[PDB]
RNA sequence: GAUAGAAAUUUUUAUCCUGACGCUAUAGAGAUAGUACCGUAAGGGAAAGAUGAAAGAAUAAAAUAAAAGUAAAAAAAAGCAAAGAUUACCCCUUCUACCUUUUGCAUAAUGGUUUAACCAGAAAAAAUCUAACAAAGAGAACUUUAGCUAGAUACCCCGAAACCAG
């Protein structure tokens, strides 16, 4: 007898149909498109501009990091107040 | 794993000493590990059984056992209890003698 | 001549190179085989683990008997416990009763999936090749060509050379297998053609004779000797590595 | 034997065939959009991230709407989006 | 305990059919294939049991998670009762404890 | 070598019909059948033993359990938020260099240690990097530019004796996961993010010059280095006169993760090309 | 103790043990004396000192607490400025 | 207290290769069938098939003649029915049925007329045994001061009065 053809993982990009109701949810997320670019990029057929946060997203990122993560000057002066207070 | 770089002086500061260029004229042979260290290890069972294991041995293992027996005889005053596993090529010695064996095999160039 | 560095304390093992273009076209050269693959320790118990593993790693049973909960009926007490004069029962579907379920039976599709560590599987291939070579069951064929597509040619060729009852023919790649060999072995049961990637322990022990092609021999030594001096996988090797594409 | 399409999607696929398919697109688009209504009973918290008073650590917080029952009597009038709790 | 009085027709099993000759051919696809496909990507069977193993409780839980929404009404109920009984038996019963 | 291969020629061929497991590897299972394991099956006689309804684990029969009569004290209070540092010994650092696992010609940081299999970092288990310990300070003869997340007085002194450079830098768990496993990150198709500042608790450690902090004022390093040389009585080498001064003076921006890379860059490994942003807001956000 | 959970099927832990015990990597467990905060004016100076001291647990108690907690709490931890960091490993134990 | 238990953040390459270390008439669906039959009603719900190429070969043919139960062939002092034996079946000598439950049962304590079919130990945290590789192991995510990965060794059946909803 002759053996069956070996199973090989194709290197071509894949794109499931968004309109198919049976497609997995994780295969339509924006993270999947970015992963295809990091896998192939040239053959992925996705604009490289989608990898950076949009203006609406950038404003959200700017506010969240500012309000929660303080500045080095604020941290340095905050510790001075406590050191003076305890002393 | 990269090969160890050549050093102008031996042994290296970490104690590593490369094998001798010619193969020693002895029946048995002890291969180095994939990390280029002597394959002598400790092993503890039941929490109170202490054993030393010599792995990766090719050739006449019984020659290795006899050379170990008279090497450790003056230190203990008696022949140590050993197990020979020819199907694997592993000599098992009852007790913690890993440091003494590693120096002994290093002098013989394995 | 062996390409990968043979260990200093040992020497390579050698075997004849044969050709299938003729009945008497045997011993047409000499090839060196790496000692760490074709001359390793004869581990006949590391073959048992791999041979059993290839048999009980994809077995998914399909036996599911219905316990007393899944039976159709028997939701009522058959008779009052006291005063009837018979043994007390609580359902007519208990395992005691005739039509009842199974107290302890095969439950649902059961999967037997366990993966041996990779270095044991690699060690399984090395010992199988050494056993085949040590018992004169390994023959090296140069480029694996046949004069004709007639399947009777292989039958008489194996009979003349005493290649046993079954012969396993290998090739480096699927698309590169010549038409004469494919058509000759497609009509035979004891003679089978498998690509180099489809080689394993169970196939070797099934067929009494193993035939390796010279390009495949270099392929096997390159793949099997890489595990001796490798690192543990930080991430799976399908991902890019510095010196392992 | 199992269903090829999950049971939860049977109602959604009911709209894609038959008379429901010929319905005007603008009506269907508004129907499929299930936006969260304005909170009436429960009091939401504005911040998406909050600091645990016991733990003194940054943690994520999410608003979960409180289910409310709308009796059929409500459909005849204007209750402002509220009902029995 | 009465046994059959006639010899049954002996089963002529051929050890060299297509299934047995090609059995376990590509088991080493990962080792000899640049590690592109794990050998667990050749298992044929249930969706929730491809490359997975467990006891009876972990199997029933796993089945409910993946294909639970695609099961029939009666099968969905029987699975729930099986999970509850196994949960009570494994934790609240036994000898070693 | 393998003299057992000579014996295999005389013996018959090895096939599936004659295979035996290693003796002792498979202990046989005992089933409750027969006189020995029968009529009780190893359970007992009546009670909660034979009927399998004995109480939970740690229940002493109505009496207050041992684990409930001990007063609560905080041993694991907030353990999930305490920082952990994997220790690296100079004995192992010397061992790696001698075997070629790492090289002193190229600057060494956390990434190079991981690729050398020296230390393994699990960001999930609240690991904030590698701390340098002084276990092998006496026999350390290497000259490296090593960057760690915590250092000791003797470990710093031992390296500076040979003429090395030691610097401590803080890595956020979001950044530390990227740093320890760079290749998996580059396959996620996301821009390289800025490295976050240390919290208020860890500001003094990385700001003082005694710890060779990355955020410390460079003007106070030379006087701090000489104090260690005076304290341990070793002559301080003039590092500016060595031919590897360019390599030994290499550092990272506090907002920078890798060597020579910048936040906002996208590494397209398939095409072997590096992408850079152009918008003013994108450049400002990734550089502030 | 929940040997098999109903969500993931893994082995759960008892939160009572961790809130009042410390496990050293050598297998020894650490605990406080019972009654070290109750009626201090009544007890003598020596008795109060004895109740304020950390104590070890014997084999049965140590073995019992290992089957009540999962394997996450038996790992090797390298805390910064940990007072018990030097007590993790045993030494000079001739058994 | 019993126990309950997330997320941020990560991973997942397509089609064929689908069949069976699943059962064979007390098994497998309840099924030859929700039909007979028992209930006013909701509801409960079975047993049942066997010749051969041709029975348009029924002065018809082949197959085991093997379960308990009877017939061929009723019984002859004496005893847990048997053993030691013996020229000889008894006669002689020696032995307080079997399980369960108990401090202790031939007990006049429990259960069984006998036969066939069916009916009851199941889980891998720590450990021991065997092996791979070893200051590192694992085909990612973890464990590491001789350890890590893989295999093998494990914890039953029948039964209440009741409780809640429709
Ligand atoms: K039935
Ligand atoms: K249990
Ligand atoms: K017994
Ligand atoms: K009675
Ligand atoms: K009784
Ligand atoms: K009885
Ligand atoms: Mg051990
Ligand atoms: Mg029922
Ligand atoms: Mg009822
Ligand atoms: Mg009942
Ligand atoms: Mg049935
Ligand atoms: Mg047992
Ligand atoms: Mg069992
Ligand atoms: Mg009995
Ligand atoms: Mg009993
Ligand atoms: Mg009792
Ligand atoms: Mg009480
Ligand atoms: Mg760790
Ligand atoms: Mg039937
Ligand atoms: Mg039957
Ligand atoms: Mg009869
Ligand atoms: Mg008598
Ligand atoms: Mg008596
Ligand atoms: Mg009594
Ligand atoms: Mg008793
Ligand atoms: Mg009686
Ligand atoms: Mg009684
Ligand atoms: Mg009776
Ligand atoms: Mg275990
Ligand atoms: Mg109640
Ligand atoms: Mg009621």
């Amino acid at each position: 007898y002759r053996a069956r053809p070996p199973p090989r993982r194709s290197q071509e990009p894949r794109w499931p149909d968004p309109d198919d109701p049976l497609t997995p949810r994780w295969q339509l997320s924006p993270r999947y498109a970015a992963k295809q670019f990091a896998r192939h990029g040239a053959a992925s057929g996705v604009a490289a501009g989608s990898l950076w946060p949009s203006q609406e997203q950038l404003r959200e990122l700017e506010a969240e990091e500012r309000e929660w993560y303080p500045s080095l000057a604020a941290m340095q002066e905050s510790l001075r107040v406590q050191q003076l207070a305890e002393e | 794993i990269p090969r160890p770089p050549k050093h102008e002086h031996y042994p290296t500061p970490s104690g590593w000493q490369p094998p001798r260029d010619p193969a020693p004229s002895l029946p048995y042979f002890v291969r180095r590990s994939r990390m280029h260290n002597i394959p002598v290890y400790r092993d503890i069972t039941h929490g109170n059984r202490q054993m030393t294991v010599i792995r990766k041995v090719e050739g006449d293992i019984w020659a290795l056992q006899k050379d170990v027996e008279d090497f450790l005889s003056p230190l203990l005053g008696k022949t140590p209890v050993t197990q020979v596993n020819e199907v694997t090529g592993t000599l098992r010695v009852k007790g913690y003698f890993d440091q003494q064996l590693k120096a002994w095999l290093l002098e013989k160039g394995f | 001549k062996c390409e990968l560095p043979v260990p200093a304390h040992r020497r390579p093992v050698q075997a004849w190179i044969e050709s299938l273009r003729g009945y008497e076209q045997e011993r047409v050269g000499l090839t060196e085989l790496h000692p760490d693959v074709f001359s390793t320790a004869p581990r006949l118990d590391i073959l048992h683990q791999v041979a059993i593993w290839q048999k009980n790693f994809k077995r998914i049973s399909y036996a599911k008997t219905k316990t007393r909960a899944e039976v159709r009926g028997g939701g009522r007490k058959p008779w009052v416990q006291k005063g009837s004069g018979r043994a007390r029962h609580g359902s007519i579907r208990s395992p005691i009763w005739r039509g009842g379920g199974v107290a302890h039976g095969p439950r649902g599709p059961t999967s037997y999936y366990y993966m041996l560590p990779m270095k044991v599987r690699v060690q399984g291939l090395k010992v199988a090749l050494t056993v085949k070579l040590a018992q004169d069951d390994l023959h090296i064929v140069d480029s694996l060509e046949l004069p004709t597509a007639d399947p009777q040619y292989l039958i008489e060729l194996a009979r003349y050379r005493r290649w046993g009852d079954s012969v396993l023919l290998v090739d480096l790649e699927h698309e590169d297998m010549p038409q004469n060999v494919v058509a000759a072995t497609s009509g035979l049961k004891t003679f089978n053609l498998v690509p180099a990637v489809g080689l394993n322990v169970h196939s070797m022990l099934k067929h009494q004779t193993l035939v390796l092609t010279l390009p495949t021999v270099a392929f096997l030594e390159e793949k099997l000797l890489w595990h001796n001096s490798r690192y543990t996988p930080l991430y799976p090797f399908r991902l890019p590595y510095c010196d392992f594409p | 034997p199992l269903h090829k399409v999950p049971v939860g999607l049977w109602k959604q696929l009911r709209l894609w065939e038959g008379i429901y398919s010929r319905l005007p697109r603008h009506y269907l688009r508004s129907l499929e959009e299930a936006r969260t209504p304005t909170p009436v009973h429960y009091r939401p918290h504005g911040a998406k991230f909050k600091i645990n008073p016991k733990n003194w650590q940054r943690e994520r917080v999410e608003d979960v709407p409180i289910p409310v029952h709308y009796p059929p009597e409500s459909q005849l009038g204007l209750w402002g989006g509220e009902g029995w709790v | 305990f009465h046994v059959r009085v006639t010899l049954p027709p002996r089963k002529v099993v051929d050890r060299w059919n297509e299934k047995r000759a090609m059995f376990g051919v590509y088991d080493n696809i990962g080792i000899l294939g640049n590690f592109e496909k794990h050998p667990k990507e050749l298992i044929k069977g249930p969706i929730w049991l491809r490359g997975w193993k467990g006891n009876e409780l972990q199997r029933c839980i796993r089945k409910k998670r993946m294909v639970g929404n695609r099961m029939f009404i009666d099968d969905l109920h029987n699975l729930n009762k099986r999970i509850s009984y196994l949960y009570k038996h494994f934790n609240r019963h036994g000898k070693y404890r | 070598g393998p003299r057992a291969l000579d014996l295999l020629r005389a013996l018959p061929r090895v096939s599936l019909a004659n295979l035996k497991p290693n003796p002792g590897s498979r202990k046989p299972e005992r089933r409750p059948r027969g006189r020995r394991r029968g009529r009780k099956c190893g359970r007992g006689h009546k009670g909660e033993r034979q009927r399998g309804t004995r109480p939970r684990l740690g229940f002493e029969g109505g009496q207050t359990p041992f684990y409930l009569r001990i007063p609560k004290y905080g041993f694991n209070e907030g353990h999930s938020f305490r920082h952990q540092y994997q220790p690296l010994s100079l004995n192992r650092l010397q061992y790696l260099i001698d075997l070629g696992r790492v090289d002193p010609t190229q600057p060494i940081d956390l990434t190079q240690l991981v690729n050398g299999r020296g230390v393994t970092i699990q960001p999930s288990k609240r690991d904030y990097g590698v701390q340098l310990v002084e276990e092998g300070a006496d026999t350390f003869k290497a000259k490296v530019n090593i960057e760690v997340q915590m250092a000791s007085e003797l470990a710093i002194a031992a390296i500076e004796k040979n003429g090395g450079v030691v610097t401590t830098a803080f890595y956020d768990p979001r950044s530390l996961e990227i740093l320890c496993k760079p290749v998996p990150f580059f396959l996620r198709g996301q821009p390289i993010p800025k490295r976050m500042l240390p919290p208020e608790a860890l500001v003094p450690y990385y700001t003082d010059a005694k710890n060779r902090g990355y955020l410390a004022d460079p003007a106070r390093f030379p006087e701090a280095r000489l104090e260690l040389a005076r304290k341990y009585g070793y002559v301080l080498p003039d590092i500016t006169k060595d031919e590897l001064f360019k390599m030994l003076s290499t550092r990272k921006d506090p907002r920078q993760i890798f060597f020579g890379l910048a936040p906002g860059w996208v590494v397209n490994m398939a095409d072997k090309k590096i992408l850079k942003p152009t918008d003013e807001n994108l450049l400002k956000y990734y550089s502030s | 103790v929940t040997y098999f959970s109903s969500r993931k099927g893994k082995r759960k832990t008892v939160k009572a043990v961790i809130y009042r015990f410390l496990r050293l990597h050598s297998g020894l467990w650490l605990r406080r004396k019972a009654g070290y905060k109750k009626k201090l004016w009544k007890k003598t100076a020596a008795r109060k000192r004895r109740l304020r001291e950390f104590v070890f647990c014997n084999k049965t108690q140590s073995k019992l607490l290992d089957k009540m907690t999962t394997s996450f709490w038996k790992r090797r931890n390298w805390y910064a400025d940990d007072p018990y960091q030097k007590y993790q490993d045993r030494t000079n134990l001739k058994v």
